[PDB]
């Protein structure tokens, strides 16, 4: 009988996991402040990992990378991309986005921003923290100076028909205790229902991306698709007869991309090859898809909650490939292999 | 020459003497008699070596060391084993009963009555000494004695020997290494009471030298013995300086030059490389790029920690054996591009590097393999803070309760020494954070 | 923290007693005679803990034999080692004390009791240093009980900075003798609170359940139930007796299972069960089964504040560590998770006699309670209609004294519910 | 990376290797504390003894 601790309660990825852990006959749930454990479902925030691997006998695992917040955090992950001798210059595929705060870039951010209002290429930014949008940079600058960044928004996305309407793509990556890359095969599109407005330079509605905001702002919550999410098969096939490429060659391979290169750069600094204490990790990667076809990454959604049909399947490969390779019981990979 | 004395506190403190006496002899070629051949100049000569031993007309070499515990089994020993003929008689004191690993009754009860006979044999090494440096106080965080009669000790060495230097080697507590189930109180209220009067800390948690026994030596049960010796090479790494001739960590005010930039903050991170094993009879011998690399993983740390989520304030590299500072720095480039060694902001991002061409000595049928080239890593980083956290932890899950609180109120302590303790580890907790973060 | 004198009083408390000392002179290598003759010498090295050395290499050990009547001393004395004592060490009465508390306490025993101390002196003045006592005796029955408890007291004004330990032998209606024992057991109970460091309870309905279930015994005498005693004995002294790798006298062992002052009454157990070869996981399992623990309460129906465990025998230290290390952290519900590090190990690679290797247990558990429990109930079911208390009151007690022994054990009750429930 | 201050002799050499630039008690204290923990005993001792009389 192995034994394990749950400290965060609205995790609707790991209480299902905690489930299925008892499912097996062979997990047991401790107390959350009892140290005696083989795994740790730790809190999302101020997760002690200083504490971790110090109980004698016991081997001990936790669902969090110690400094993977570097990643995760949109300040952060401007910063990594930036001061990185293997991404930055290099990369093209992130947004040059710049922060602001409350050393700081109000010097760099007036540099690129002169030249684009000078040609004929757009300058509208969108503003957010670790929800506001505008063309002008004094109507953002206002409710930000009382951890902030300023991206470069994509005003020629890739659109869905009938309806020329807007969405992100939702991937899934599991890095377990020997950093391998897992890639859940099962994708998720955050779909807009409302179509996509261009001259109307101050709404807010099909411009945001997402399911829950798309709830309260939107009473078209779509009957083509069921709610705001559309699946792998039924966006291949799209893409198939409107486009004439499959989901793989058009997206999947600069998502596949991405993933190794984010991933890959924070290996050293987080990785938990030869320490006291292992670490795997569920990872949210957010992105966008222009006209040309070329993806670009969003956010990192360090404890991100899954989609409703796919928890049972995605939860079990959680258990399967990260719990149960350090804890064994007494296929069909889920999972695409990205190597690292 | 600048003399050294080494004061032995407690159990912990006086098998990790034994330890390093017995290697320092073998390093230096001084017999368990005291007779050493290469010595010319016989009762005296002020060579570097002579900053540990003294010199009688004989020509029996003496260490500059007073071995203290509050019961003898221990340091009978020391009279019995094979170094007795090193130590004069007035150089090992014993008391009767001992502090029963409580700190309130080895500092308060039993220390009082024995605390001005110690500081009397103190002084009589003290008093034959040209130019005395300062002290190196070996004790147990865990232990009554190690934790109480220390501090009382280093108060005193403070009002006595008000601007010589003072030097600690802590054993950290350990639960594999069976301890008692108080030595989170004991920890907390010795670390509070010589934190002001400690220069420079060297931490050595149990788990880790036990952990590194187990892993590199492939021991499945390691003694204090298999302890100790491990130990006494990271000991004798760090002292080196003094007792051979060089130029770099050469006076013990260096130590604190170079590793300790805000006072309290005196905790260096000792990481040590290569533990191999003697029935490993012909190892690959380690080069100077593959030591200076496990310098950096954890799993060769003193303290258990993670540098990589902190900052160095100061980082120290001592060799030893076949090196030369091409190989050095052709290593620390290749490690830099590598790993992530971050500084703090206010600090320069360099490694002070010391090589005593004379390789580790090691005991003749040890656990330890003889090598060519080894290295001690001191490394200021806010890593070490974990530590304190752990152990800070423990003390208030036991003092919620006000858990085996009763046994130091019987012996005169008082329930507002353990909060005034507390928060001045609360306090060191947030000098870390500080210095360590950039918000 | 060297020299232990021992202390038995009562019927109970010398037999027991003398059984303690057949064991652990055999361990020891002493003959009847006091001579030694032994193998090994890992014997003499701590052997001065419980003897004295007189000349000619004669090992006597430092006991002090006490009861109000001549008959059972005389029993020891007639007994395979009752040559081994010295003989002015038997302090001993004529009137007996007839199972009443108060004759022990206050009347018969009060006679008697500055004999006892004249001989506790002369070994405590003779030792290099004194760690503190230990008695053995019942609370059931007049003299051991009521002149124990008095012994207690008196060797504490005289010896305040000295610890006090106890093996307590608790009464059951089931090894019963007088219906006056929960009386003299509530009594001593509230005089063991006060006054001892550590107690040992040895409850006789465990030690009749472990001889009547498993071990398989009909008819009991009680040479049967001081056998399991004298076992469990030599097992918790393993660790004083020996140089194990452990360093232990009395006032660590105090200092480590005794988180409040008042909380210091222990649950031994033994393994293997005697009257041919057992492995370490055997061992670590059966230790901390309920069907080994010598006082009957249920360790499952508390939490255990601290815990205590010495294996005897050559046997691989990795696999204790492993084991004991399975037990705590899948069974850690029923530790208290406000003391880290509560369950600590020792090995000592002498065994018992007849024995390859053995496990001894010493438990700080809350379940303890349950025994308190049953003697207090059956104390008010004769208290409250005023039952059998003309022989204490007939002895110079009263009412209001028995009223304050009641409600100090169900205070103890519960301070231990306090601490189950944190 | 550059290396600073070599300094040599016949049992070693050491040397600095820079790589980026940079940007109490007294003795009446301790005895008034140790003797006020031994009437603090002396009067828990007195407590008892008075206990033990009653
Ligand atoms: N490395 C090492 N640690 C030791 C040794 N002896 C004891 N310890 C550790 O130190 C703590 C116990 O302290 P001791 O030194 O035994 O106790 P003490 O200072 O003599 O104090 P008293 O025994 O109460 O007089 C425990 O955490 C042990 O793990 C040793 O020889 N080597
Ligand atoms: C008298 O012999 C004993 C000595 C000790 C102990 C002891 O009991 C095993 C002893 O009884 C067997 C001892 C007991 C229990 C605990 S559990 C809280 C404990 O933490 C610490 C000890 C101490 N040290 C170790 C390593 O276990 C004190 C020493
Ligand atoms: N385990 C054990 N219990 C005993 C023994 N003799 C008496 N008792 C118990 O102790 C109580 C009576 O105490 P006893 O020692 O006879 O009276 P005392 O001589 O006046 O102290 C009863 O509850 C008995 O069950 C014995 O040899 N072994
Ligand atoms: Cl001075
Ligand atoms: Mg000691
Ligand atoms: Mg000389
Ligand atoms: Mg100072
Ligand atoms: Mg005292
Ligand atoms: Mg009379
Ligand atoms: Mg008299
Ligand atoms: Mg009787």
């Amino acid at each position: 009988m192995y034994t394990f601790v749950v400290r965060d309660e609205n995790s609707s990825v790991y209480a299902e996991v905690s489930r299925l852990l008892l499912a097996t006959g062979q997990w047991k749930r401790l107390r959350k402040d009892n140290p005696r454990f083989n795994l740790m479902l730790g809190e999302r925030n101020r997760l002690p990992f200083g504490r971790l691997g110090h109980e004698p006998g016991l081997v001990q695992l936790v669902n969090y990378y110690r400094g993977a917040d570097k990643l995760c955090r949109k300040a952060s992950l401007v910063k990594l991309i930036k001061t990185s001798p293997e991404l930055s210059e290099s990369c093209t595929w992130f947004p040059e986005s710049y922060v602001i705060y409350p050393t700081d870039e109000r010097e760099v951010f007036l540099a690129a921003y002169n030249r684009r209002r000078e040609g004929r290429e757009g300058n509208v930014w969108i503003a957010k923290s670790s929800i506001l949008i505008s063309s002008e940079a004094s109507e953002l600058l206002d409710f930000i100076d009382e951890v902030h960044v300023i991206q470069k928004y994509l005003e020629k996305p890739l659109l869905l028909e009938p309806g020329h309407r807007k969405f992100d793509i939702r991937s899934w990556v599991l890095v377990d205790h020997l950093y391998n890359i897992y890639l859940y095969r099962e994708g998720v599109l955050r779909t807009s229902s409302e179509p996509y407005n261009s001259a109307n330079f101050q709404d807010k509605t099909c411009h945001l991306t997402n399911h829950c905001i798309q709830k309260e702002y939107s009473k078209n919550y779509g009957r083509y698709e069921e709610g705001n999410e559309m699946f792998f098969e039924e966006f291949n096939q799209y893409l198939m007869d409107a486009l004439n490429t499959t989901l793989e060659n058009s997206i999947l391979l600069q998502i596949k991309h991405i993933i190794r290169s984010c991933l890959m750069c924070i290996e050293p600094a987080i990785s938990t090859k030869h320490l006291h204490y292992q670490s795997f990790q569920l990872f949210g990667f957010d992105f966008m898809v222009d006209e040309e076809l070329k993806v670009w990454l969003i956010e990192v959604n360090g404890a991100p909650a899954c989609a409703q049909k796919l928890y049972a399947e995605l939860c079990q490969g959680i258990v399967d490939v990260a719990i149960s390779s350090v804890f064994p019981l007494a296929p069909t990979s889920i999972f695409i292999k990205l190597h690292h | 020459m600048r003399e050294c004395i080494s004061i032995h506190v407690g159990q912990a403190g006086v098998q990790i003497g034994n330890a390093c006496w017995e290697l320092y002899c073998l390093e230096h070629g001084i017999q368990p008699d005291g007779q050493m051949p290469s010595d010319k100049t016989i009762g005296g000569g002020d060579d570097s070596f002579n900053t540990f031993f003294s010199e009688t007309g004989a020509g029996k070499h003496v260490p500059r060391a007073v071995f203290v515990d509050l019961e003898p089994t221990v340091i009978d020993e020391v009279r019995t084993g094979t170094y007795r003929q090193l130590f004069h008689p007035e150089q090992l004191i014993t008391g009767k009963e001992d502090a029963a690993n409580n700190y309130a009754r080895g500092h308060y009860t039993i220390g009082k009555e024995i605390i001005d006979l110690v500081l009397d044999r103190i002084r009589k090494l003290a008093d034959q000494c040209t130019g005395l440096q300062g002290f190196l106080v070996f004790h147990s965080f865990g232990g009554g004695t190690g934790s109480g009669f220390t501090s009382l000790l280093m108060e005193r060495l403070s009002v006595d020997y008000g601007k010589k230097s003072k030097l600690e080697f802590s054993i950290y507590p350990a639960p594999q290494v069976s301890t008692a189930v108080v030595e989170p109180y004991n920890s907390i209220l010795t670390t509070h009471t010589t934190l002001e009067h400690s220069d420079c800390a060297f931490m050595v948690d149990n788990e880790a030298i036990y952990d590194i026994c187990r892993r590199n030596l492939d021991i499945e049960r390691p003694t204090y013995t298999n302890l100790n010796r491990l130990i006494s090479q990271i000991v004798s790494s760090i002292t080196a300086s003094l007792r051979f001739d060089g130029a770099l960590n050469v006076d013990l005010t260096e130590f604190q030059t170079n590793l300790v930039p805000y006072p309290r903050i005196h905790f260096p991170l000792a990481t040590y490389a290569p533990v191999i094993s003697a029935e490993k009879a012909y190892h690959e011998q380690l080069s100077v790029a593959e030591i200076t690399n496990a310098c950096f993983e954890p799993a060769n740390q003193m303290v258990k920690c993670d540098p990589r989520h902190g900052k160095y304030m100061a980082c120290c590299l001592l060799y030893r054996g076949d090196v030369v500072p091409k190989d050095v720095n052709a290593a620390i480039a290749t490690i830099k591009t590598k790993r992530s060694i971050q500084f703090v902001d206010w600090c320069p991002t360099g490694f002070k590097v010391g090589i005593n061409y004379q390789p580790p000595t090691v005991v003749p049928g040890g656990d330890l393999a003889k090598v060519q080239r080894a290295v001690c890593m001191l490394s200021n980083t806010t890593a070490i803070a974990e530590a304190w956290a752990r152990l800070d932890h423990k003390f208030d899950l036991m003092y919620a309760k006000r858990a085996f609180v009763h046994w130091y109120v019987g012996e005169g302590m008082e329930e507002g020494e353990f909060s005034e303790a507390r928060e001045d580890m609360a306090a060191l907790e947030k000098d870390y954070e500080e210095v360590g973060v950039d918000s | 923290m060297r020299e232990i004198v021992h202390i038995q009083a009562g019927q109970c408390g010398n037999q027991i007693g003398a059984k303690f000392w057949e064991v652990i002179s055999d361990e020891h290598g002493i003959d009847p005679t006091g001579s030694y003759h032994g193998d090994s010498d890992l014997q003499l090295e701590r052997i001065n803990v419980y003897y004295n050395e007189a000349t000619g290499n004669k090992y006597v050990p430092r006991a002090i034999l006490v009861d109000l009547e001549p008959g059972t001393m005389d029993s020891v004395r007639s007994g395979p080692f009752g040559q081994i004592f010295r003989p002015d060490n038997f302090v001993f009465g004529q009137s007996g004390a007839g199972n009443n508390w108060a004759k022990g306490h206050y009347t018969e025993g009060a006679e008697l009791v500055d004999s006892v101390l004249d001989v506790v002196r002369k070994e405590s003045e003779s030792c290099d240093c004194l760690q503190g006592f230990q008695l053995t005796h019942s609370l059931g029955g007049g003299t051991g009980s009521g002149m124990g408890t008095l012994l207690i007291s008196k060797i504490r004004e005289e010896y305040p900075d000295r610890i006090m330990n106890t093996f307590s032998v608790m009464p059951s209606p089931k090894v019963s003798d007088t219906v006056v024992e929960p009386y003299n057991a509530t009594l001593s109970v509230h005089q063991l609170v006060e006054n001892t460091d550590e107690t040992y309870c040895i409850d006789n309905e465990a030690l009749y359940d472990i001889c009547f279930r498993t071990l398989k015994l009909t008819t009991p005498t009680y040479g049967d139930l001081n056998h399991l005693v004298s076992a469990t004995m030599s097992g918790v002294t393993t660790c004083l007796r020996f140089p194990g790798q452990l360093n232990a006298d009395l006032r660590k062992l105090a200092v480590n299972m005794v988180p409040f002052p008042r909380l210091h009454f222990f649950m031994p157990g033994f393994a293997p069960l005697t009257s041919r070869a057992l492995t370490v996981p055997e061992l670590t399992q059966q230790m901390f089964d309920s069907k080994n623990m010598m006082a009957a309460c249920d360790p499952r129906h508390g939490r255990y504040l601290t815990v205590a465990a010495i294996f005897r025998g050559r046997m691989s230290m990795k696999e204790v560590d492993e084991q004991m290390l399975n037990v705590q952290n899948k069974n850690s519900s029923y530790f208290v998770e406000w003391i880290p590090n509560n369950v600590k190990t020792a090995v000592c690679d002498i065994p018992p006699r007849g024995l390859k290797m053995s496990a001894t247990f010493i438990g700080n558990s809350t379940a303890i309670q349950e025994l308190f429990k049953r003697i207090s109930e059956q104390f008010t079911a004769m208290f409250r209609r005023k039952a059998f208390l003309h022989w204490y009151t007939g002895e110079g007690m009263d009412e209001m004294e028995f009223t304050e022994a009641e409600s100090n054990m169900n205070d103890l009750v519960s301070e231990y519910q306090q601490y189950q429930d944190a | 990376m550059e290396v600073i201050e070599l300094n040599k002799c016949t049992s070693g050499q050491s040397f600095e290797v820079i790589l980026k630039p940079p940007s109490d008690p007294s003795l009446e204290e301790i005895q008034k504390k140790l003797e006020a923990a031994e009437e603090r005993r002396k009067y828990q001792e007195a407590e008892l003894l008075k206990h033990l009389a009653e």
